[PDB]
């Protein structure tokens, strides 16, 4: 049965602090007797700007309540930082928070701005709890953006060495063979392989891109995902399109990775992708009739849902 | 007018194929699918012109979404807690919902929602999701209480536009604070860093005329990095050092509908600002590509998705489809400076919003994700501000912009912001008054293209025409943003 604070002798000195919103606002909230309460001597906590072990315990409780509320995640970390507690100690607190369910940009923020303080000379600990914690949602969107930022952040202060990128590739590669329809270990894949900065940019690796490419869309032709890093890829590195078309023609009914001789069960055709494909590569070589024919089908056939979009790129080959 | 947005009810429904490799994503595609179709199937086409016995009638249930939204002015259960942080939203996706649906609150009501949101407001600067004694600022917060402000208020001394008049130079300091030098902005003392606070912040600086060169600079540069190989804008973009001057910007993460909303919106309300050689260019082509490629197939119902191989979600009719009328524009003035049918399915996102987002008759009312979720006040008003998009041909128009400039007062105006930096702001008043107009007359530039209304099941389910960029009905828009300007 629940104790009110004030009638705690840890709290006597404390005199709460009601909300003010008015007398009549709109959109109340018909708050616990344990919110209020704990919400109530928080605004008397921060009036007083007081930093202490107290004030600590009492923003756990409140963010265990909401998760969200970035005033008191705030106050948190500045009360972490006052008192020099320890980050590691927080950070296995939020493990358990993620554990719980409790979550949101608050959370992941306040994650994100322990290991900027603590500044770890190697993550390579917190790297992998986050490989671990994409298993109940593996396109968690957070996640995704933090691991981008974990490793943007150390590669700054020169701390990712090539063993470190060498199995962050081997685990994206795990990921997309797991599910090659997971387009945020796709978009990894990016920044692993071409936006990063310490990317390498050969022939060979360029060779290595397209056959990964290639060979991912053979295994699933009616990926989007895979067709769309197809095609940030050429624009990308400005590579023509005719070369390639070999691969891509048997979707449309050299060395590189060619379609299986009878295609995959349950693979309709045509892809409207690879119609796409098709119509910019007869751009690409000035065939503005043939684009437009190729536009015209995708319009009133087979992409029928962007029939305008498709009439509108029709258009522009006149 | 509808040649190229054929009904979902028209076209052949075929699962998304699977090539014989089954994975996790296929099985919850496939189970939407099932969930979408078979709503569709018990539903009447809402083309016909007699309403077929024995399947269910989807026209739009205004007065049941209109009882859905009346709690807000009494009260919301204990399990709302989760939103306690965000009040102003609850406000915003309120009265901007009534103003869609046509429904006026009474003066009273509108003297509470004004009173309520005043006292979210620091006077060191900006609004909170709470009470200013109970929380600190934060840019999004500030956005839905600006908007609100706007729906809900007037110029009288109750009113509130005068106290955020007053409020001017502490909002654009509190502003300067979040300011990184990189162009990103915290979102509050401590927070994330991402275009939805570029997003909030640009909106209500154009609102009140409190933009300057130092809050803009760089701001540009953070947006357009956030720009993905697949054409829509991740969250943000991390600058690299060079061993306010990066060496290069990466985006972080997946194109995604909310980050492409805000960026393309942030992208559009910059390139009004004559600076020089700014707002730097984004890939227009790309992002319209990706826009449209986000609308779903007829067995999903034509409603859009918020990123690839994801799944189709009601609230994606405003951050994509919104988008979409900006996107166009921004590739308009790209063909312009080199020298229509519509460019999503208009028809079929509307019978999405129709069919499958609205709550099952006869019950709570308020609009939804998908069938088998619950209705809430975020999906009621982001459904409806996306219908509005598809019912009404939006266009930002040329010669509308140019009456504008011609009608601007530029001896009329509140107090210009005194900048945090001695050189921060306008170099005289010839380019700061040339600034206010051109922001002012842009703001004001977007139109209902007349004969261009696409109503899907009829007069009876029109909602009014919501404003691309900000959100608000542009007989909201005018009136607030002539205040701040002294403007009429
Ligand atoms: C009534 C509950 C609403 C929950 C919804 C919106 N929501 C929010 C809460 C407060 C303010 C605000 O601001 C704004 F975005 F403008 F609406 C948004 C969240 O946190 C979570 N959401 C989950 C959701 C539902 N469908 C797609 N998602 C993903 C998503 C994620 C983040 C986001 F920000 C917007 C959408
Ligand atoms: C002005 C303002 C605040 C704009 C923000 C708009 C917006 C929708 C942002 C979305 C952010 C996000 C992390 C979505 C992913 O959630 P999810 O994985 O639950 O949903 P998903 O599967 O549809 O991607
Ligand atoms: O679906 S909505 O248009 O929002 C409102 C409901 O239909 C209410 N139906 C009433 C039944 C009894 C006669 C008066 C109408
Ligand atoms: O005078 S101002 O700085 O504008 C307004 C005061 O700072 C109030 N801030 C709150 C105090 C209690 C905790 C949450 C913030
Ligand atoms: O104005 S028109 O488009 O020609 C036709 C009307 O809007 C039809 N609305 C229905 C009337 C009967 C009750 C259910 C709605
Ligand atoms: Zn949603």
């Amino acid at each position: 049965t629940y104790i009110p604070m004030s009638q705690r002798r840890s709290w006597a000195d404390v005199k709460p602090i009601m909300q003010d919103d008015g007398p009549n606002p709109v959109v109340p909230i018909m708050y616990s007797e344990e919110y209020k309460d704990a919400m109530d001597y928080f605004r008397a906590i921060a009036a007083k700007e007081e930093k202490s072990e107290r004030a600590l315990e009492l923003t756990e409780i409140i963010v265990r309540m909401n998760p969200a509320h970035y005033t008191v995640w705030q106050y948190r970390f500045s009360l972490l930082t006052s008192l020099n507690k320890s980050l590691e100690d927080e950070l296995r607190l939020m493990n358990e928070f993620a554990v719980q369910n409790l979550k949101s940009y608050q959370v992941w923020h306040h994650r994100l701005l322990l290991l900027d303080r603590i500044s770890p000379q190697d993550p390579v600990s917190e790297i992998e709890y986050i490989h671990g914690s994409l298993l109940p949602d593996p396109k968690n969107y957070h996640t995704w953006a933090y691991l981008h930022w974990l490793y943007s952040h150390f590669s700054t202060l020169g701390r990712i060495s090539e063993a470190q990128w060498g199995s962050e590739l081997d685990w994206c590669n795990e990921m997309l063979r797991v599910d090659g329809r997971n387009n945020s270990a796709w978009g990894w894949r990016w920044y692993l392989r071409v936006s990063r900065p310490g990317a390498e940019t050969s022939s060979r690796s360029l060779q290595d891109e397209l056959i990964y490419i290639l060979k991912s869309i053979h295994l699933i032709p009616h990926n989007v995902s895979a067709w769309n890093y197809l095609r940030g890829f050429l624009k990308h590195f400005s590579l023509p399109l005719v070369p390639i078309l070999p691969a891509i023609l048997p979707y449309t009914a050299f060395g590189f990775p060619m379609p299986s001789d009878p295609l995959p069960e349950d693979t309709p055709l045509p892809v409207p992708l690879a119609l796409e494909y098709l119509a910019d590569s007869f751009i690409e070589q000035n065939r503005v009739d043939d684009a437009a024919k190729v536009f015209e089908k995708l319009s009133s056939e087979y992409d029928q849902m962007r029939a305008g979009y498709w009439e509108f790129r029709r258009r522009e080959c006149a | 007018a509808t040649e190229f947005t054929p009904s979902v009810y028209s076209l052949v429904s075929k699962p998304l194929p699977s090539n014989s490799r089954p994975s996790a994503t296929l099985d919850e595609q496939a189970e939407t699918e099932d969930l979408i179709s078979q709503l569709f199937d018990l539903t009447a086409d809402p083309n016909a012109l007699v309403s077929e016995h024995g399947k269910r009638y989807s026209g739009l249930r205004k007065q049941e979404h209109t009882q859905f939204l009346a709690s807000s002015f009494f009260q919301l259960p204990g399990k709302f807690v989760s939103l306690d942080a965000s009040r102003p939203w609850l406000v915003f996706w309120t009265v901007h919902s009534l103003d869609l649906l046509g429904v006026a609150l009474d003066q009273g009501t509108k003297d509470r929602v004004v009173s309520t949101l005043l006292h979210f407001l620091s006077p060191k600067g900006g609004f909170g999701g709470g009470p200013a004694n109970s929380q600190i600022p934060h840019l999004l917060p500030t956005y839905a209480s600006v908007c609100s402000l706007a729906i809900a208020g007037n110029d009288s001394s109750t009113g509130g536009w005068k106290d955020l008049a007053a409020a001017r130079q502490s909002i654009y300091e509190f502003f300067m604070r979040c300011k990184r030098p990189d162009g990103g902005f915290v979102v509050c003392e401590g927070g994330e860093v991402d275009v939805r606070g570029t997003y909030c912040l640009l909106v209500v600086a154009t609102l009140l005329d409190i933009i300057t060169p130092e809050l803009l600079h760089n701001v540009d540069k953070f947006v357009s990095a956030c720009q993905t190989y697949e054409g829509g804008f991740a969250c943000a973009s991390f600058p690299f050092p060079s061993v306010s001057e990066p060496s290069c910007r990466v985006s972080m993460a997946e194109a995604h509908g909310g980050y492409t909303s805000c960026s393309l919106n942030s992208h559009f309300l910059l390139t009004s600002v004559p600076l020089p050689s700014f707002p730097l260019s984004i890939d227009a082509n790309a992002a319209l590509r990706w826009t449209v490629l986000q609308q779903g197939e007829p067995i999903e119902g034509g409603g859009f998705r918020g990123r690839t191989n994801k799944l189709v979600d009601g609230c994606y009719s405003w951050w994509v489809g919104g988008g979409a009328p900006v996107a166009e524009e921004l590739v308009r003035r790209e063909k312009s400076r080199k020298v229509i049918p519509p460019i999503f399915n208009r028809v079929a996102l509307q019978e999405f919003t129709l069919v499958a987002a609205q709550q099952d008759p006869g019950s709570t009312g308020g609009l939804r994700d998908k069938p088998g979720k619950r209705p809430d006040q975020y999906h009621t008003c982001n459904n409806l501000s996306g219908l509005s998009i598809a019912q009404h041909k939006m266009s930002h128009s040329p010669s509308t912009v140019s009456s504008n400039r011609l009608k601007f007062d530029a001896s009329k105006g509140l107090p210009a912001v005194k900048p945090v930096a001695p050189g921060g702001g306008w170099k005289n008043e010839d380019e700061r008054q040339n600034a206010r107009r051109e922001i002012w007359a842009n703001a004001l530039g977007w139109i209902e293209e007349e004969g261009g209304e696409i109503i899907v099941g009829g007069k009876d389910n029109r909602i009014n025409t919501t404003t691309p960029v900000f959100n608000i009905l542009g007989l909201r828009l005018k009136p607030f943003i002539n205040y701040f300007y002294c403007q009429e």
